[PDB]
RNA sequence: UAAGGUGAUAUGAACCGUUAUAACCGGCGAUUUCCGAAUGGGGAAACCCAGUGUGUUUCGACACACUAUCAUUAACUGAAU
RNA sequence: AGGACCGAACCGACUAAUGUUGAAAAAUUAGCGGAUGACUUGUGGCUGGGGGUGAAAGGCCAAUCAAACCGGGAGAUAGCU
RNA sequence: CGAAGGUGUGCUGUGAGGCAUGCUGGAGGUAUCAGAAGUGCGAAUGCUGACAUAAGUAACGAUAAAGCGGGUGAAAAGCCCGCUCGCCGGAAGACCAAGGGUUCCUGUCCAACGUUAAUCGGGGCAGGGUGAGUCGACCCCUAAGGCGAGGCCGAAAGGCGUAGUCGAUGGGAAACAGGUUAAUAUUCCUGUACUUGGUGUUACUGCGAAGGGGGGACGGAGAAGGCUAUGUUGGCCGGGCGACGGUUGUCCCGGUUUAAGCGUGUAGGCUGGUUUUCCAGGCAAAUCCGGAAAAUCAAGGCUGAGGCGUGAUGACGAGGCACUACGGUGCUGAAGCAACAAAUGCCCUGCUUCCAGGAAAAGCCUCUAAGCAUCAGGUAACAUCAAAUCGUACCCCAAACCGACACAGGUGGUCAGGUAGAGAAUACCAAGGCGCUUGAGAGAACUCGGGUGAAGGAACUAGGCAAAAUGGUGCCGUAACUUCGGGAGAAGGCACGCUGAUAUGUAGGUGAAGCGACUUGCUCGUGGAGCUGAAAUCAGUCGAAGAUACCAGCUGGCUGCAACU
């Protein structure tokens, strides 16, 4: 009756992926020193 | 004293809206589209000059465009000036 | 926490504005390179 | 140069023309908003604040022009002296 | 009166656990220190890379510092993998 | 009428390979013989795209807390409405800034998005909404600073800087109360207001500088007083009469408001004033300021909260009364005060002290100079006209900003109600706002965060890490040593509740009337009604316990090193 929506503004999703190198510590794991 | 080109150029187009008629029918306020560089005074003898009324005060403010989207289009709305104009007495479209 | 962005409309222009490019021949070149990859946006102004 | 047109997506509406003055292309003009050397001053580019004339005015105001710096040349007047 | 005292805001940061593909590229929770001062906070400005700035730690300078980032020389060079 | 390419099958050669035809496909491909190669991949922690594995495995974002009955729809734990139940409340409530940017309000929709469903949405898609002489911005002016004609330097490029010019984070004119939409308000409206100019007129008058003198215009800390917001209690008015013992009463429940402006001039604070004459000062000069005398009054003037009157016989108001879409709309409206206690707000940029000795200009006010002069100007009244442009929605301690996220993190200011409480600590609540975008069960180990434990009691561990413990106020008392201030809440003790009396409220504070006075009104004494209200003491009384919750020091000794903050 209002009329059903097709123009769906929102139908480009897309989407990348991207991360980041985390901080780590491996000091008492060294057999050396 | 303003040019009657300047007066012909001024006026765009009657606002309808709810709001516009509430006004007309409580404050005898009409609200107009107007030149987004109209000032009052312009707007004033504009009326005063095209509606033969007579005019009290002129309130204005700009209407910022809305964006919207075409498809995968990012577009917006010019914007525009409307204006709130306050008869006297007189009677208008 | 905070971060390193704290936006600031006035100070944003007073860095990076059109008018900051002009004043000096090193800003007017940055607005030549831009220029000429074609960018859309010369600078932040806006 | 023509029976086809009014840019497109994007069609429609509304129309226009029909040897010819519809459309279209070539030469030549007019108009040409604001910023930007920007140049009347500022400015956080595209805005704010002007002045000086010349008109007009239905007296509230309006219109239009001009006004950056430097070099050179001329005129004018011209400190200590 | 006091670089006084206790103690909220505020500014810090000693300890413990937890979290470790976290709620978070250093937090949370429980305590803890100061809290009229060598205090803290806002808004502008100023100092630039062998440079700044530092009550000092090779600290910090846009989650980057024994020498920031961006682009060029540059397809540097590498008896090495 | 079937090209390449695929996907097959056979056949053939030492091989790399070739050849044939089944299918798909739909338009190209090329014996031979020469020639040129971007000429051959399985790996380079190769590169780019697709799809696996773990794997339906972890998680689904603060443990503030929900359960019904409806509605709607195709469907509801999550949407909405109602009813109860938890949570924040100097916040989780508002109001803004910064930044964002339409997230605002409304209607549709459910794909994608929302860590679940979604009928819902800050999602999509559309439409509407931001109304100003007084609020800001712009603008007047300046600080840090930047730029800077000339200028002075520097191979160029440029640097520094005078006149200047910009530049707030700071000084410069002015509006407040009621109502308004689904969304806008000191902006709309209604009532009451104010400011700055122009232009005339009418009187009356010396006017006139980037120049002079004032002003603006200024520190910290501490002590007051005078107040007011703000509460509390009575009175008053509008109602009520009790789901179960009672309850027309010191009974219960609400309402009790009111502004800018315009007057009036006070608790304060500050300076004495008025003439006359004169000058080695203020580019020069002045009648302003600064200096020096004399005379006479010293009783003169400024500033300033609050209150009070008017504004306002107005508005608002507990409630009714109708209508009705039950959204909501209209209509009418009773009382409308006093006492006490009042801020961190005001007087107050006051006052007192201190050393560390606390911007700048403009507006502003006066003085003249060149000049102008029967003008011009100035001043007062009175009209009249103008005050443009811009921004105003919404978020704003957050799902709208900064952190990639609807991210347990950060983010400047303003407001601050009650009961306990020294308190803006903290417990519970008010206004308001929320229950944290996956839930339902079972009630294993183990993990996390808590509660409690017999006898013991640091025996644990690298080590009292962690836990437990102490805590509050009054009062008594306190060691060595000392730099005489400290140490020190040293250490150690004791008393805390309620009720009644003293006194059914005392001390104190606040203070009506009355009574006088006067230099008689925003007066002062003298009196005292009322109101608020400790600290005790003495006697009883209760529990196991009275800083009964929350909240809130563990303490003492011996030595190292750094004085300390």
């Amino acid at each position: 009756a209002n009329g059903e929506d097709s123009s769906f503004g929102s139908f480009t999703f897309t989407v990348e992926l991207f991360s980041t190198p985390v901080w780590i510590w491996w000091w008492p794991r060294i057999r050396g020193p | 004293m303003i040019r009657e080109e300047r007066l012909l150029k001024v006026l765009r187009a009657p606002h309808v809206s709810e709001k516009a008629s509430t006004a007309m029918e409580k404050s005898n306020t009409i609200v107009l589209k107007v030149a987004k560089d109209a000032t009052k005074a312009e707007i004033k003898a504009a009326v005063q000059k095209l509606f033969e009324v007579e005019v009290e005060v002129v309130n204005t403010l700009v209407v910022k465009g809305k964006v919207k989207r075409h498809g995968q289009r990012i577009g917006r709305r010019s914007d525009w000036k409307k204006a709130y104009v306050t008869l006297k007495e007189g009677q208008n479209l | 926490m905070k971060r390193t962005f704290q936006p600031s409309v006035l100070k944003r222009n007073r860095s990076h504005g059109f008018r900051a490019r002009m004043a000096t021949k090193n800003g007017r070149q940055v607005l030549a390179r831009r220029r000429a990859k074609g960018r859309a946006r010369l600078t932040v102004s806006k």
